[PDB]
């Protein structure tokens, strides 16, 4: 689940 | 006292821009959908917005899905827009969002999720016209429905359907659950409820004097089991119940008291029906009451008062019957009894409420709505889920009122709690008899009447939910068995 | 007879330097903490030492943590030091240990573990003053508390709190558990108890004539179940119980005898209340006793004596009621009965103790402390946990006294055992009725009254602990069900 | 081009109130901490705020923790406050938040988490004075440190430390990662990076022409493996490498091409050093080049050009040596070669950049920073992580520059990518030789030079990370083995 | 410097009664046996005691088993008793322990465990007579043998057997391991060694300047792998090795350097033998050295010195051969080389030690005992496990001496470490070549020569232990493979 | 994790 | 293993 | 747990 945050 | 007042204070007094509260509300809806649907990329969203701040929240949701999911369309249904809904409409369009103002029925087969931001809280009027047509179509659509704040068409203060309402799979409300999420039909239409924190001061959130009863609250009210204890530590209950016609009621109440950890439970039951109780559960004390014709009467007043002397709480009413001799007995008994009373079933049915006002000692009344209706001489429809009536009744009569239903209302006129544990297995004779004993049990162990009522309604229902097979096969005996697992599972 | 005498003999007669005993005691505290906390490197230890040998032990602990853990500080609270405490203070300082003599309240947030070596065994006087202030702070600190020997403030000979006492997570005592670890409140304040071997001759350790009842002891007392056996092999019990008011008591006692493996159990219960027993458990024999008014009386003496002829043990008292006719009956019966008697509940309440002295045959009395109080005409507070009173009562009356409480005292006046199995689920009517039958059961199978009482109290309690859900939901019927698993789990 | 411009457009052009962006930023920090720390209730938070919008974000964080965690304190370090930081300071205080303006060193032992909102992005100047003292204390504190946007003291445009910077366990930035999160030392100081969506139009987020290379991007660039394929489908590579001194370089490059799926790989290596390659990997074609003294020279120009005719890409440089004859050869060869060239190691060291500008055919140069430094006649410190220099070099010379380091910069002067896969196992001879072949391999299979460089740097590094034991034991041969698992794991 | 001195200080200076130290020692033996044998109840113990303090410890053990196990017997073998042994003999008898003074051979079939407390540390003289007869019988008995302090008959300062010694399954020593537990044969005779803390000040325990190399020590010496690193960060090694006869040595050394994380490894090997290295491992740089006849000579001095200029460490010796031309070369090279040198194998065999004293730069010599013997012109038996000789050699020659054997001695003349990792798989050509490169590798990465030697010997051996099949099948190539797992397993 | 949402 | 400690 | 014993 990716609406709020992306990784690096 | 309520949420529009809390919003207003948060804005005017605390100084949070209303647009911020609105952004947070909308964002919270997206995160809630994400956690219910998983990754939202592959979904197509139809957002239905009114011109109110509910619609405004919907525009926030729509804007926030823009560029991030397969499709977004807003059908704006309102005629005018509030300032904050206008601002967010404005931003949605600035961000390249498509809005239409016509709801064509076919439109919803082009989408997976319907976000219902049409009407919010404090909708007062019956929905007719095209709004109704639209809501009916959505409900026939078989799409996933997420409602903003409350499903549109539900009265947020009562849970009643205003002619027609959206049936949501998920509802994301803000600050606190609303009475309409908690009472039926509203509770059914809400689906899965998430309560988002959208930035109100925590003080204001706690300014609210109506509560859902939670596991944590009950855990914290549960009495102490100090290792160095004796039977005496855990209270003594008298239960006045039963009749030649209703012989099993006493057994269920008595066993209800024991299963919640009461030290000593005594029944007074007309002989030989008293023997039924110890045959089933020999831990119980079931005292034979010699009666003329199988029912308590004034002939038994003195014996029951004597039995009351050496106990902490008296429960009365389950299976007593309803005749004039029972009436005389119940009212003289309660008028004279200087002990907390838990008044159930047939005792409520013959209760003179004057007697209740005149009592120095506490009482808990556990009516189902037909009993309440007869007690206040109103229709069931008047009394069912009528929390204000129950408050005023409790306040007037200095009692705790536990008004039973799928959502149970517990109130002392000052504090009002809502129980939402349970299932339809409790819609069966015997259930209430169990609850009655549990309450008396918890009072005996030292909880206030309100505390005992809160804890008991919660567990009674949670115990029904722990039944291993189909709920509709649940019976009171099995419910008794499940009570100690419910208590374990609290902790 | 006790531990200070054992220490002294070990020193003066056996020749163990008292400093060695002390080193071992301290070392044992470290190893016990290590096994409760795991690797002690990362912990900071506040050791609180008095000037007695308890404090001396604390200096050993502190010295032994030096260099090995994050921090050690000793707050020395005493005014003077014993020789061995002086020696170990001396070594602690030689090893570079920091000592302060002022307890500043803030000090305990700089530490994880409080080692309480302030007061040891045979502290007689009420703690007031700054000692109290310090102990209260420690108890409010929320730190891990390890007590040396006994939590400071507990009377090691009675378990009573001397105004205030430390509440320990762990207590490490030496040689044997002390009466104050075993009786409440002391037992609660002790937390987890470890009994360290610090080098006393094993002979002296066994010179002690008071014991905690252990699994191993009970395993070894449990009667033999030889394959070539018949009903007759496992004894016959008569249980005289019940009344029109207390109909379920007989069922619980009778079933208690059966669940422990008794061959034949017979109840004499007033008719028709006798029928309650076989409806629940048809394995039982429940003989109808024709009574005038629902209670045993002298009219039933002859019938009960006849029934007594063909059994090994008679249990009497559960649910009989307390009136003069019951009194007459119980005392004439016991005066005349030439069989072991287990005397419970209402039979104790009407018991004439003269009758008990005059009996050639054995007896076991199973009072809870209110029954004991009435029996010896003392206050409950006088009799509760009063093992010396119970010994003297047993010795005077040639009986076995099972004085029930969270810790149960079993004594024949010569040997005194303490039971620590059980939980607050046993603080509920019916529990005692079960125990009564178990005892009679074990006597019937051939155990002496004391042996039967030891085994029974242990299992009754262990069975309560095996209940699968919350203890407070435990009832006697469920306890009966759990007895055979308790017996299995012994072995 | 960058984030302050994106914020500004989002505000001025799109119309999002800057306070909303700020609320979202702060909220996003809370949710990120919640997901790294779990439930935040039991934590005590020290929030350190500057007067900039970074500090403003910190006030949002602090306000949002108010009432919800064990403790919150803001140490406000600024002298003045921006409007939005003032607004949020205002709200924090309205909500009952404690602010102090003095940082007492002891303060941080009263807290578990330090939220660093002191300095944000575009901090230009070296931090000295008490700001430094404070940041050093925080770094010595051993507390959990969460940085807002960037760890304070890191130049967000370069990753350089401005005398001193916070070392964060977690950093939550907004919109996109910043160059200072990606380049060292900044990348080390950032700890775990979360990139929050705080509401910028997705268009603007994608207006950015610098990127971290992600799994998904590489997955999508990976060439097709159509079932009906032959060796020819997957390209032909020539690799000109090796010398009498550097015999193993050719083997690693050649094997690098094969492991990425190239159809045919041919090495031209001075004889007999060419035999080393087929002894290790007989799948390779290793052509003997007859040389005067063990090194390529102009004597070999013609043979290498002929070999170049029937291949798609030529890789040159690994292990060639650096003498004048190699120099002459490399430059005449590249001047004349009408094929894409991957230019590595010693070929870069002798490269005349004029030759590179004058080439019609593409090139990729794979310098480590010492090679780059010599190539542009700058210091390593000038060139290391100097993405602007690398862009301008690529733009000027019409090449793709892969400037290797723990973060590798791949650029064609228009698009600039950052690789962050890998570990220190790649800091070992042979590593670069592998990468060189992979690039040529991917070019041969049809990827553009930039695409091939992106994919290769990513996998080369990911392959190092898949090594099963300690990274420092990783060698190039093992890296080759791991390449196909890296490719599998892409998909 | 040693343990009898530490005991003495602990007693005379710190003030611990020697009887306390002795009680702790004995107790520690019981707890150690308990943890190796489990519950000791069912065991029969034969304790064999001398008249020294070792015997005294045995009496403590015996006394402490009294009453607690199936049987205890002490055979007291001494003629006289020390004061503390007398005291503990005294207590053992007081506690009812049986002592005999005659060892009848048959006696040991009546027992399961032999506790050997006959002779302790600092036994100097060869055991003959009946003591020998007794020890031989015990060793033939097949019983479980626990030795107190050291197995009797082992010289605690050398590990040599004094004609005959007990072979223990378990040995419990106090304070620290003794040289005789660590060196063979003593290390074999010790069995499982437990080192008990018996109360010595931790300062004194650390006053000891000889150490077993532990996992934790090596973990802490392991160099840093900072993310922002390049090849250059991890050092450069030159390895001068190989000859026409010994072509594989260079490959193993070179690969040893790489597997420990060295950035760049270069070999200088006579051509064409240099090609062998890059065929096996193309990551290596293997420079062809043109030689007259297959061996290094002074003709190569200049080239090797040039190669040495651009590296951090030079390793020399593996596979060079031993002729006069090699001798001349090695010594002129080392005389002139201003870089740390790791001197192995054939380089040691031709080494002029004068050259070694005269060097400004550091050196590590890695002799096996035959190489050491030739180097100092002593017999292997003189030099094997001769830690004092190795110290003095290192001190005299300003080098680090790594004297290889199953226990390896690493010393710089001031600090002496003992390595006990490894197995007999390392007793095979190639093993030493690997270690040589590892050391150079660790020096190159920045560890001091002593640190690099400590870490390397530990890992080299631990890597041999990680081999998955029978140790005797271990070869150097497989050992190389296992190095990175050994490093991982450190952490 | 409970900052954003409460249950029923 | 029970040499040092007994239980309750 | 390491108060009493160290390993080898």
């Amino acid at each position: 689940x990716x609406w709020x945050f992306h990784x690096x | 006292h309520h949420m529009k007042e809390i919003d207003e204070l948060t804005i005017k007094e605390y100084g949070v821009d209303s647009r911020i509260l609105m952004e947070r509300a909308g964002i919270s809806v997206v995160l809630a959908m994400e956690e219910e649907l998983g990754n939202l990329s592959d979904y197509r969203f139809l957002v239905l917005c009114g011109g109110g701040n509910n619609g405004g929240d919907g525009f926030v949701v729509a804007r926030n899905l823009l560029g991030v999911v397969k499709d977004v369309l807003v059908v704006f249904l309102g005629k005018k827009k509030t300032p904050d809904c206008e601002y967010n409409y404005g931003l949605y369009k600035k961000f390249g969002g498509k809005v239409v103002e016509q709801f064509e029925p076919s439109i919803l087969n082009e989408f997976d999720v319907v976000v219902d931001a049409i009407f919010g809280t404090g909708l007062r009027g019956e929905i007719t016209g095209e709004y109704a047509e639209i809501i009916n179509l959505v409900n026939k659509s078989g799409k996933v429905v997420v409602s903003v704040d409350v499903p549109s068409g539900i009265d947020s203060n009562t849970g009643k359907v205003l002619r027609t309402a959206v049936k949501a799979d998920l509802t994301v409300t803000f600050g606190v659950p609303k009475i309409g999420h908690i009472l039926f039909p509203g509770r059914d239409l809400t689906g899965k409820l998430k309560v988002a924190n959208i930035g109100h001061p925590v003080h204001l959130i706690n300014s609210i004097n109506r509560y859902v009863i939670t596991r944590e609250m009950v855990r914290s009210l549960l009495p102490e089991r100090p290792r160095d204890s004796h039977k005496g530590t855990y209270g003594k209950v008298l239960i006045i119940a039963g009749s030649r016609l209703y012989s099993g009621a006493p057994v269920l109440s008595g066993m209800g008291s024991l299963k919640v950890g009461t030290g000593l439970v005594k029944l007074a039951v007309p002989f030989p029906q008293n023997l039924i109780a110890t045959s089933r559960f020999p831990e119980l004390i079931s005292v034979p009451i010699d009666t003329e014709k199988g029912f308590f009467s004034l002939q038994n007043l003195q014996e029951c008062l004597e039995l009351s002397k050496d106990v902490d709480v008296v429960a009365i009413g389950p299976g007593l019957g309803n005749n004039e001799h029972v009436r005389e007995f119940v009212n003289e008994f309660l008028k004279t009894l200087e002990k907390p009373a838990v008044i159930d079933a047939d005792a409520i049915n013959v209760l003179d409420t004057s007697v209740l006002k005149e009592r120095k000692s506490p009482a808990v009344l556990t009516p189902h709505p037909g009993e309440m209706a007869r007690l206040v001489k109103k229709t069931v429809g008047d009394v069912k889920y009528n929390y204000e009536l129950a408050e005023e009744f409790a306040k007037e009569n200095d009692c705790v009122l536990v008004l039973k239903s799928a959502t149970t209302i517990v109130t002392d006129g000052e504090k009002t709690l809502f129980n939402i544990t349970g299932n339809t297995g409790l819609s069966k004779g015997g259930s209430g008899d169990v609850l009655t004993g549990m309450i008396a049990g918890f009072i005996a162990q030292g909880l206030s009447p309100l505390e005992a009522s809160t804890v008991s309604v919660y567990l009674h229902g949670f115990a029904a939910e722990l039944f291993e097979q189909d709920e509709r096969g649940l019976t009171a005996s099995e419910l008794l068995r499940l009570i100690p697992e419910a208590i374990r599972r609290l902790k």
